[PDB]
């Protein structure tokens, strides 16, 4: 999940906004 | 933009600036 | 614990370190 | 709500623990 | 993304996060 | 300017985006 | 609540928050 | 001491409150 | 350096800052 | 104190150093 | 002062601490 | 530059002046 993505991995801002509401 | 490693407070302040008014979870379990 | 008067992403950094891995969800008003 | 009330007046850690998943 | 409500440090935060490793500079008015 | 901006107003971060290197 | 590792700053902030008015001492040599 | 307790460790908020004044 | 204007969580950053492995006291009013 | 000066006015980082233990 | 390891985030807001109103330049490619 | 001298290793506040404009 988000953890994986952005924090063990590197994630765009555009990838950050799927954890919108 | 880019891409960074953002955890914890970081990874949270990051969505709070993405998201704003919409809102957001922040789910660590998944 | 204290009382706490918290805005912005001080709300978050707060929720942060309450919920720890459980997440938390940030839902503003409008 | 919770947003709004520990911002414009005071908020609880116990409050705040409602927010959680 | 939506627009911000930004000061003090909480601006350098955000332009951090925005530019990352490229980095930034920070130009305050007087 | 920007600095100036984002705190007695608002400012996005495509604006922010204009003081990377 | 929960558990977590906070170091330096992150630490710091959590003290300020768990203690607010009283106040507190951070003392990392013991 | 703190450091050892909650970053080398791990701590609760409630042992957080050990070094409040 | 230069004057500061800081309140909240902010005042402990820099003292974080300022301190270092010496750590700090805060103290506010009341 | 300086909690109080640095908000409602300013204050040094000289002045807070007077803090560190 | 002090000497400690300032990364990121937190170095960025150093450097805000330390040049305020002069402003400054975070240039991580060197 | 600045995440050699101040990250990877250890600078004072001092040093940090070097990158105010
Ligand atoms: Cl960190
Ligand atoms: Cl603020
Ligand atoms: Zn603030
Ligand atoms: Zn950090």
């Amino acid at each position: 999940g988000i953890v994986e993505q952005c924090c063990t991995s590197i994630c765009s801002l555009y990838q950050l906004e799927n954890y919108c509401n | 933009f880019v891409n960074q490693h953002l955890c914890g407070s970081h990874l949270v302040e990051a969505l709070y600036l993405v998201c704003g008014e919409r809102g957001f979870f922040y789910t660590p379990k998944t």
